[PDB]
DNA sequence: CACGTATGCTATAATGTGGCAGTCTGACGCGG
DNA sequence: TCCGCGTCAGACTCGTAGGATTATAGCATACGTGA
């Protein structure tokens, strides 16, 4: 985004901070829910050829 | 290409043709009087009727595919039976073998547990009566509302309806989530666990340790009445088939080896504590 | 302020006026059902909808007809309550007027021949509670509204589908709400193809064949002219200048006598402009240029009468040689451009194999049916059933409405069968974005994703029940009798009945109401899935549709989904944010007219908000006047910067809007990481109603909203004086100015008593009025579970210091205060349901008797004489609550048991045990009993006790109910009789039985007396006729499933106190898991000697960046300083005057405090009362992004004479010397969520085993083995620890030897592994074999 | 089999087996009647149609599906995917004498121990316990061992005290990422439902304490006590097999 | 015989079938 | 040989809760076991 969170934690974010913010922590989390199963099936390969 | 099972049958009997009333009493005349081919060609014209009257019978058991070969089989015994000096023409008289045969093969091959003619026409009619009790009654209908409108039983309204139950599948899982089904929660009840097997070691093995420590006569006696130590569980008059050859002195025997081994249970700990066991 | 509020008042540190309430929280949920139900006569909606769509149908034949007249739904037999404790379904009846009309075939359409009309049941539909809730089977269910692809066309493109050439293909899709979808799509050659339910692709001309457009028409549809005149001997070209742009002058432009453009020379803007401004029609060309230019229209010989030729066909110097010389001097070309317009079509038309419209109707039909042979017939009836059948096909009025738009049309309602001009334009636009004019939507725009809420829902599965019907319905009117045949004989309600309930039941959106907390209520109900029928998949789901989208704002809540493979799909809605009518999210804002910001305000959905730029709620205004700066903050064509003031057109409504109801009642979440602040806002949710509800210090204000909308608190109807208080209910005498003068005028609110939640939580109403209080309409009567006066009460506020303990708060681990639980504050009731059901079997029916092989007197002394354990008995596991015996066939008893029987005669009786004991490890009190006896069966002595109980009670609950309103309906009649002939004390004298034949003066008020007596007879019959219903429902045997004679529900309520494993949280997402429970001694105590109630770990902040929960703890501890202050003052007794002051000076203290609270209107007693209830604490609310600042909270500490740091002294409980440095000590509003460890604790050694697999069992409740999985078996592989392995595969799985003779071996001491073979590998083999294939096992 | 309930219950062969038995005796039927040859071989047909259902359903054509909608489960079903017989029963299984809790920190403990709840600890060492019981003699029968342990009488609470000491047990953490996921202890018997864990081995497990669980696996064999004492200890695993680095540190 | 289970016959003419699926994805072979 | 259609995979433990639907005429003759 060109406009970047001026504000930090302490000083509070304003409406539209927070929801800029939102996008990328969610996609972080949805990372961990759906990305660990072929990281797991990458492990089960390893595990299977060794 | 068109590989559908049923596409493909369709097609064939597409053509063969349609015939008229004069054709079929010639036809059905020499059929009646063995002719292979007439018969063949009567079957392959009318086979179009049966697919028309299999396409009713839909979603109640088979699939289409299964009620077109029953009703085949109808049509057959359609052709078998049928009297061409009658005036009475041919699609009349299938009609009823084919409507005929696909509903009493519903009737058997639509139940997981294969449901007897007499119990299924019971049944009908219950559910019919049960229908126009609903249409009035706004409310669904009652075992004993059902078994009040028909003058008769309600524990024989309740087993026919019980009887209704229909089955539920192993291996439909549970939850929306496609995880564990009822395989996977329901135990083999029949097959105890090492607790219960253990407990029947140790049960028989007291008894053998009571054995050699209750008299001679004592235990001889005790034990081949119940057929622990004998092979067959005789009686008290039954007894006297060995060496006792007693009635009288085998029951006080039988009571003089249970009453020694009252006090063995209240002495290791068990009498009232194996009461409640 | 209102009465309510006058007993305690939340400071509030906003500062943005509120222009806007926020509106009922369950709005949702109860419009739709309503518009389902709502009977709409001519705009059809819900039931009436899918009778009209479906009805009038007719017989195959065409003779016999059913038409519907009307519907009508019956009052429900049972009312809520009744279906809960029954675990009946909550419905009424629908029955439904149809007419069966026939008409002769000899006339015409003799529409007077048979015509029978009457009223068929046929189902019964759930009713929505008032709380937008469905009791289904005694359960209280919530349908979530869903969130799907909206009906419409929609235009979209892989961006390189082909990743060898990267070449951009795109396509058009037309999306029905009934029917066949309609895919046009461009293929690498610029091919336009359709495909219909994707099927195998066509050339997309030949659909436009199916509709009659020979190839002319077609050309001239997508392309334009360009005109050869053939004059004299040289060829002539009609021009328009803005053709020749960007391309090269192949020969030499000259026009009447100047040149412009020489060969091979780049046409720019100067050069059009030049011949355009010259006037410039025709030009003289080379007849070499044609070579390659394609005709438009067919041009023949008029002489001989055939083709020279046909339309679409590339022209020659031979073919215009040919033209010229029959007499053609004007020849229509296709203008087209590599670049601009693209020549589509015109290559689709090589490429299509079909000539005619009967050739493409044939190939359509050939494409869906393959192989089967076609007849004009078939091919025709297809064809017009697949997008022109008013039956099988409807966009529906959303799916014309989008589409009309997405065309850019005028005209917003039309047909739902698509017209001719319909597809072609959805070409013709689909062809104008391959041009480059146009752009391509995305489907995550809340423009293109509409909301289907309950109702909408319900009406399709009553559709289907219809069509279901309706084709029994036409069968049996082609076979039936005319005469004969009643309409109800061919009608069956089974299907109705069984597509509604399997909907209302067996759907992904169906699910148990989560109601372990208001909140978790709340925020159910206002849920939105992507998920279920006609939605995505958590499998097919990316994650584009996932994350957060522009078009969220002010309209789906960003902080607020669960953090499992539910991600992006589950969300709930925002607070002010509303369905549109059409079904797209709208958002509230406030119009700016002139830069001047009106009170107005406008709903705008997600396409209409792109359009105007809507300032931010954060701008400062001028007093009603205008932004006070010159730059504002701003957002539009979504994403944000500055503009002028003038420029806005709009501004937010309020700071709340952007987030959900969950997370609007964070505080500070402005200083909380959107991730903690996710998790927060989820495991609020997730909090166990305490014993004592508490309300938090720390508020935001939403709470009062939350606890008041969600229902579960009492509200009164109408303002007056509380005539009755009681523990059970509650009675209020209404004022005159609101009381209505036909009845009496008191309400009688009847409180719901400890009962089963869902979760098996405790749902107790508490009134909270005094006995003779004056009540405003809308007040809190009664608080809820979690609510305490009228505000939400999730948890309870306590005493927290944040620093490291000895590890006892190691990663998140709590170290809480014995205080705590000694004060039971944390502690939980949880009512649980144990059922005995007596079935009959084949060997004879089970008997619910005291008598039971095998039983202790000591267990004995609880069972009653039927079998039943006493109310109010306390039991622990294994005392039975129910005795139940089962009889038992024939056994083999061992050689050793017929032994044992010899000895001790003792032969065992036909009867088993199979009683209901209460479960392992759980105790409670036994607080209630029902029993349900089939119609027939002899009825328990027990079941006689509890009918008498129910019948005295309901007697008595009646009699009150007559006896009140009887007093209060003469009490008013004593004042109608008082204006006329006031005789106050000397009417009193006399019987008051014999008081209505004293009339008036013939005036209104002796009209009044008329209306009064009437309804003192009106409600004496009542009276009888309810009292005979409520007899009939005692005495109605009930009807159970079929084999079961009698079932007993014992009901036990369980006290649980909190202990080490619970979980914990605040609602900054800052989990849990409690350690240890320290002695109050051992606790780190202030200078003051008060001791910390709970010690949390400082080292889960930096790291998580949820700075909230210390801002919450500053501000909870200034919150509790001036509660300390006052509770100070009210020991002291000092006066009302000075209390006052303090008190004034604490309301008004913030730098921009908007609400002003005066405490010169409070009377001196409110005034106690307030500060009574200050003393605990004052109450704060921090909205959410406009909340308190921290210059407010320090100067709430000064007035509490507490420190600016917010950080204090404190002692060591056990050395008593101080800690090195100052620790964050406050009140942090704490929550007990349901993940008690008394339910996850579980333990196993030997038990029941599989059917087939023989591995033990899965799951605590079914007394589960841990499964030790692949990747568990591969640890033990790295370890190298073999025979542990070889155990866990065997004794411990299948192996049925081993395990049993390893038991036996354990018992003997000697651990020696005695495997085998597991079952399951022998089952696995059995398997294999039974596919055909041999696997044998080759043996040593 | 039957449900309490006087329900069915069913594995979908059988209504597979009943389709191939219907269609082919069906068959034998029209061959015994010398049907004309179209019907014959539609019965063949429908005879393939079944075989194959029975064996591989989704494989040539669309699943023959159940009233639910969803494709009946075949043989080649059971063998193969996760559900099938290899993953899911043979490689992983169901386990005795293994339970599970929340856990919490035992700053207390030393590096080779763990908090065991009494009540879970009485139940995984049931028939340790109840051997103990009858070298005492204070049990006389096994019946007799069982009902003193229900009654959970005070002479037990020693018994049980006295078997543990020295008997090493697992505790495993999902997800088992590596060999350390799985270690042994000493357990410490403890008055309350939670696990207490160790705080140097939260790293190998990756457990935090915001509400992670535990599984608990008790080794029986003396083979398997030795294999836990010996291998699986925590005090004798505390370098990352990955890294030559100490997977023990403070945190 | 009865009770439970089964097979059987009926005669206006009637003669080719048809409720969902929602589109997932990056990879690796296999006939035209 | 390249396009296109097909087949194959897609982390580990825990949890919750039970459960759905339809309908097959009416009557005469035939076959096998207990009283
Ligand atoms: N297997 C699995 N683990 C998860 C999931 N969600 C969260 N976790 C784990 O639970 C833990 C929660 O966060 P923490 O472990 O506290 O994160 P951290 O590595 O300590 O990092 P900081 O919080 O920044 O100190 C992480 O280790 C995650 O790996 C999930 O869906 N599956
Ligand atoms: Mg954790």
């Amino acid at each position: 985004i060109e406009t970047p969170i001026t504000a930090n934690f302490r000083e509070g974010l304003n409406v539209l901070q927070y929801f800029i913010s939102t996008h990328g922590a969610r996609k972080g989390l949805a990372d961990t829910a759906l990305k660990t199963a072929n990281s797991g099936y990458l492990t089960r390969r390893l595990v299977d050829v060794a | 290409r068109v590989l559908d099972a049923t596409q493909l049958y369709l097609g064939e009997i597409g053509y063969s043709p349609l015939l008229t009333a004069e054709e079929e009493v010639y036809f059905a005349r020499r059929a009646l009087r063995g002719d292979v081919a007439s018969r063949r060609r009567m079957i392959e014209s009318n086979l179009r009727l049966v697919v028309k009257i299999a396409r009713r019978y839909g979603n109640r058991g088979l699939a289409l595919l299964d009620l077109i070969e029953e009703g085949n089989l109808g049509l057959i015994r359609a052709v078998e039976k049928f009297d061409p000096e009658r005036g009475f023409r041919f699609s009349t008289y299938a009609t009823w073998w084919i409507r005929q045969t696909i509903e009493r093969a519903i009737m058997n091959q639509t139940r997981t547990i294969r449901l007897p003619i007499h119990i299924v026409k019971e049944l009908n009619v219950y559910l019919r009566t049960a229908r126009e009790l609903s249409h009035k009654l706004d409310h669904e209908p009652s075992a004993e509302e059902i078994a009040e409108q028909l003058d008769k039983p309600v524990d024989d309204v309740s087993r026919m309806l019980r009887l209704n139950e229909r089955i539920t599948s192993v291996d439909t899982p549970l939850g929306g989530d496609s995880e564990k089904a009822l395989l996977d929660i329901l135990a083999d009840e029949k097959e105890n666990g090492p607790e219960d097997t253990t407990q029947d070691d140790d049960m028989k093995q007291s008894i053998v340790k009571w054995l050699f420590e209750l008299n001679a006569k004592q235990r001889e006696v005790l034990a081949r009445r119940f057929g622990l130590l004998g092979y067959e569980a005789a009686t008290l008059e039954d007894v006297g088939r060995e060496i006792g050859l007693t009635r009288e002195r085998v029951r006080q025997i039988q009571v003089e080896g249970l009453r020694r081994l009252r006090e063995i249970l209240q002495t290791q700990g068990l009498n009232i504590e194996a009461l409640f066991l | 302020y209102s009465y309510t509020e006058k007993k305690r008042i939340r400071k509030d540190f906003g500062k943005r006026p509120q222009v806007l309430d926020v509106p009922y929280l369950l709005s949702i949920q109860l419009d739709s059902f309503q518009k389902f139900i709502e009977q709409d006569p001519e705009g059809q909606y819900g039931l009436e909808a899918a009778f009209r769509s479906v009805f009038p149908i007719q017989s195959y034949s065409g003779n016999s007809e059913l038409q519907y007249v009307s519907y009508r739904l019956g009052e429900p037999v049972f009312d809520v309550q009744e279906c809960q404790i029954r675990g009946v379904t909550y419905s009424a009846p629908l029955r439904v007027k149809l007419r069966l009309v026939i008409y002769e075939r000899e006339a015409p359409e003799g529409t007077v021949k048979d015509i029978k009309e009457q009223e068929v049941y046929m189902g019964e539909i759930p009713l929505m509670t008032d709380n937008g809730t469905f009791v289904i089977n005694g359960t209280e269910r919530v349908i979530v509204s869903q969130l799907h692809r909206s009906p419409g066309v929609f235009f979209d493109s892989d961006k390189g589908k082909t990743h060898s050439s990267g070449k951009v293909l795109y396509n058009a899709r037309i999306i029905p709400y009934r029917g066949s979808w309609l895919d046009f799509e461009f293929d690498p050659k610029d091919n336009l193809f359709v495909r219909i339910d994707r099927r195998r692709k066509l050339p997309a001309t030949i659909i436009l064949r199916a509709l009659n457009y020979t190839t002319e028409q077609i050309l001239d549809l997508f392309f334009e002219k360009v005109i050869f005149e053939i004059r004299d001997n040289k060829l002539q070209m009609e021009l328009v200048p803005e053709r020749l742009r960007g391309e090269t002058a192949s020969f030499d432009i000259e026009a009447n006598g100047k040149v412009y453009v020489e060969k091979g020379r780049r046409i720019t803007a100067r050069h059009i402009r030049q011949l355009e401004k010259d006037d410039v029609k025709l030009i003289e060309v080379p007849v070499e240029y044609i070579a390659g230019k394609v005709v438009a229209k067919d041009y023949i010989d008029e002489s001989t009468g055939e083709l020279i030729c046909a339309a679409n066909m590339e022209l020659s110097l031979d073919l215009l040689a040919k033209l010229s010389q029959s007499g053609h001097k004007r020849i229509e070309t296709l203008f087209t451009n590599d670049l601009d317009h693209g020549p589509y079509i015109s290559e689709t038309l090589r490429v299509d194999p079909t000539n005619d419209r009967l050739s493409a109707l044939v190939e359509i039909y050939r494409m869906m049916r393959p192989g089967e042979p076609p007849t004009r017939e078939a091919a025709e009836s297809l064809f017009e059933n697949l997008f022109f059948s008013e039956d099988r096909y409807d966009l529906s009025a959303v799916g014309r409405m989008k589409f009309n738009r997405s065309l850019l049309r005028e005209e917003i309602e039309g047909s739902g069968i698509l017209s001719k001009d319909d597809i072609i334009d959805v070409m013709k636009k689909l062809i104008d974005i391959r041009n480059g004019k146009g752009e391509v939507d995305d489907i995550d725009h809340l423009g293109n994703r509409r909301i289907r809420s309950v109702g909408e829902m319900a009406e399709n599965q009553f559709r289907v029940g219809l069509v279901r019907v309706e084709r029994a319905v036409k069968e049996r009117l082609s076979l039936g009798d005319l005469d004969t045949l009643m309409p109800q004989d061919m009608i069956n309600a089974k299907p109705i009945s069984a597509a509604v309930k399997e909907f209302f039941g067996s759907s992904q959106l169906s699910q148990f109401m989560d109601q372990n907390n208001p909140l978790s209520e709340i925020t159910h109900k206002r849920r939105i899935s992507a998920l279920g029928p006609g939605g995505l998949t958590r499998e097919r789901a990316g994650f584009e549709v996932r994350d957060v989208h522009p078009t969220h704002y002010g309209r789906v809540c960003p902080i607020e989904t669960p953090e499992g493979p539910n991600i992006g799909l589950i969300n709930s809605l925002s607070v002010y944010a509303q369905t549109n009518e059409y079904g797209f999210l709208e958002t509230p804002y406030r119009k700016v007219t002139d830069g001047v910001v009106t009170d107005e305000i406008h709903y705008l959905s997600a396409i209409e908000e792109g359009n105007y730029v809507i300032a931010q709620a954060n701008s400062n205004l001028d007093e009603e006047g205008h932004f006070v700066e010159d730059l504002v903050t701003c957002r539009s064509k979504g994403e944000s910067s500055l503009f002028s003031r003038d420029q806005v057109d709009y501004m937010d409504v309020s700071t709340q809007q952007v987030v959900s109801v969950g997370a609007s009642l964070i505080p500070f979440l402005e200083h909380d990481d959107a991730n903690r602040a996710l998790m927060g806002a989820n495991m609020q949710r997730q909090a166990v109603p305490t014993l004592r509800a508490d309300k938090p210090l720390v508020g935001t204000g939403m709470e009062r909203a939350v606890a008041v909308d969600s229902g579960v608190t009492a509200v009164a109807k109408r303002g007056g004086v509380v005539q009755y208080v009681d523990a059970s209910r509650i009675v209020i005498k209404v004022n005159e100015d609101e009381m209505y003068p036909g009845e009496a005028g008191i309400d009688i609110y009847n409180l719901t008593k400890y009962t089963r939640s869902n979760q098996n939580t405790c749902i107790n109403q508490m009134p909270c009025v005094s006995l003779g209080e004056p009540v405003e309409r809308g007040d809190v009567l009664a608080d809820g579970p979690s609510t305490d006066l009228g505000e939400l009460a999730l948890g309870q506020n306590m005493r927290v210091a944040f620093m490291p303990w000895n590890g006892y708060n190691f990663e998140d681990s709590i170290l809480v205060s014995e205080r705590v639980v000694q004060e039971d504050r944390f502690t939980t009731i949880h009512i649980q349901e144990l059922a005995c059901v007596s079935r009959d079997t084949k060997l004879g029916p089970e008997e619910i008797t005291a008598d039971i092989p095998n039983v202790g007197e000591a267990a004995l002394s609880k069972l009653d004489e039927s079998g039943i354990v006493y109310i109010g008995a306390e039991v622990t596991g294994g005392d039975i609550l129910v005795g139940k015996v089962t009889p038992k066939g024939e056994t083999q008893l061992t050689p050793e048991e017929k032994l044992l029987r010899a000895i001790f005669g003792e032969k065992a009786s036909d009867v088993k045990d199979s009683s209901l004991r209460v479960p392992n490890g759980v105790s409670g009190t036994v607080i209630d009993v029902q029993v349900f006896t089939r119609d027939g069966v002899e009825k328990d002595k027990r079941a006689l006790e509890i009918e008498e109980m129910q019948l005295k009670q309901a007697k008595k609950d009646l009699s009150e109910e007559l006896q009140i309103l009887e007093a209060g309906l003469f009490s008013r009649i004593r004042a109608v009789l008082v204006a006329g002939g006031v005789e106050a004390e000397k009417l009193d004298k006399l019987p008051r039985d014999r008081w209505l034949e004293l009339g008036l003066t013939d005036e209104e008020k002796q009209n009044q007396l008329e209306q009064l007596a009437e309804q003192y007879d009106e409600l004496k019959h009542e009276f009888e006729k309810k009292l005979e219903a409520k007899r009939r429902k005692i005495t109605q045997g009930d009807d159970l499933a079929p084999g079961v004679l009698k079932i007993v529900k014992v009901y036990l309520a369980v006290k649980r106190r909190i202990q080490p494993g619970d979980k914990m949280a605040g609602r900054h997402g800052n989990k849990g898991v409690i350690s240890k429970i320290n002695p109050i001694e051992d606790m780190p105590y202030d200078e003051n000697g008060t001791p910390v109630d709970i010690v949390l770990n400082p080292l889960g902040v930096p790291s998580r960046m949820n700075i909230g929960q210390i801002l919450e703890t500053h501000l909870g501890m200034a919150a509790k300083g001036i509660g300390d202050k006052i509770n100070a003052m009210l020991k002291q007794q000092q006066e009302v005057a000075k209390l006052r002051e303090f008190i004034q000076r604490a309301y008004d203290l913030g730098a921009d405090v908007r609400q002003k609270v005066d405490l010169s209107t409070f009377s001196d007693e409110e005034v106690m009362r307030l500060a009574e209830n200050l003393r605990k604490g004052m109450p704060i609310a921090t909205p959410v992004f406009d909340g308190a600042k921290e210059a407010e909270i320090k100067e709430l500490l000064k007035l509490g004479d507490l420190p600016t740091s917010g950080q204090i002294r404190l002692y060591d409980g056990r050395t008593g010397e101080q800690f090195e440095r100052p620790v964050t000590v406050g009140y942090m509003y704490m929550l007990k969520l349901n993940h008690l460890v008394d339910d996850k604790m579980h333990a196993r050694s030997t038990g029941s085993y599989s059917l087939v697999t023989q591995q033990p069992l899965g799951g605590k409740a079914q007394f589960g083995g841990q499964r030790f999985g692949e990747m568990e078996v591969w640890a033990l592989e790295a370890y190298g620890a073999a025979y542990t392995l070889q155990e866990m595969l065997t004794v411990k799985s299948d192996d049925v030897n081993g395990r049993t003779k390893m038991y036996k071996n354990i018992v003997d001491g000697n651990h020696q592994m005695e495997p085998g073979m597991p079952e399951s590998f022998n089952v696995l083999l059995k398997e294999i074999r039974s596919l055909g294939i041999n696997i044998e096992l080759e043996d040593e | 089999v039957p449900l309490d309930g006087g329900r069915f219950a069913t594995s979908d062969l059988n209504d597979l087996y009943r389709r191939v038995i219907n269609r082919n005796n069906r068959l034998k039927r029209l061959l015994d009647l010398a049907a004309p040859d179209i019907i014959v071989r539609n019965e063949k047909r429908m005879l393939q149609e079944a075989v194959d259902a029975l064996l591989d359903n989704g494989r040539r054509g669309r699943a023959i599906t159940g009233s639910n909608k969803r494709p009946l489960k075949s043989l080649a079903d059971m063998i193969k995917g996760k559900q099938g017989r290899f993953r899911q029963n043979l490689l992983g299984k169901r386990v005795d004498y293994s339970g599970r809790s929340v856990i919490t920190v035992g700053p207390y403990l030393r590096l080779h121990q763990c908090g065991l709840p009494k009540k879970m600890a009485l139940e995984l060492f049931k028939p340790f316990i109840y051997g103990k019981l009858e070298l005492r003699g204070l049990a006389t029968t096994i019946k007799a061992a069982k009902k003193m342990v229900e009654r959970e009488e005070a002479v037990v609470w020693d018994i049980l005290d006295e078997v543990i000491r020295e008997h090493p047990v697992l505790l495993n953490r999902a997800p088992t990422l590596h060999r350390l996921g799985i270690q042994a202890f000493e357990p410490v018997l403890i008055e309350g439902k939670a696990i207490q864990l160790h705080p140097l081995v939260c790293a190998a497990y990756n457990a935090d304490f915001d509400g992670d669980q535990m599984a608990v696996h008790v080794p029986l064999t003396l083979e398997a006590q030795l294999e836990a004492r010996a291998l699986m200890m925590s005090t004798n695993n505390i370098l990352s097999p990955a890294n030559g680095e100490p997977i023990i540190v403070p945190s």
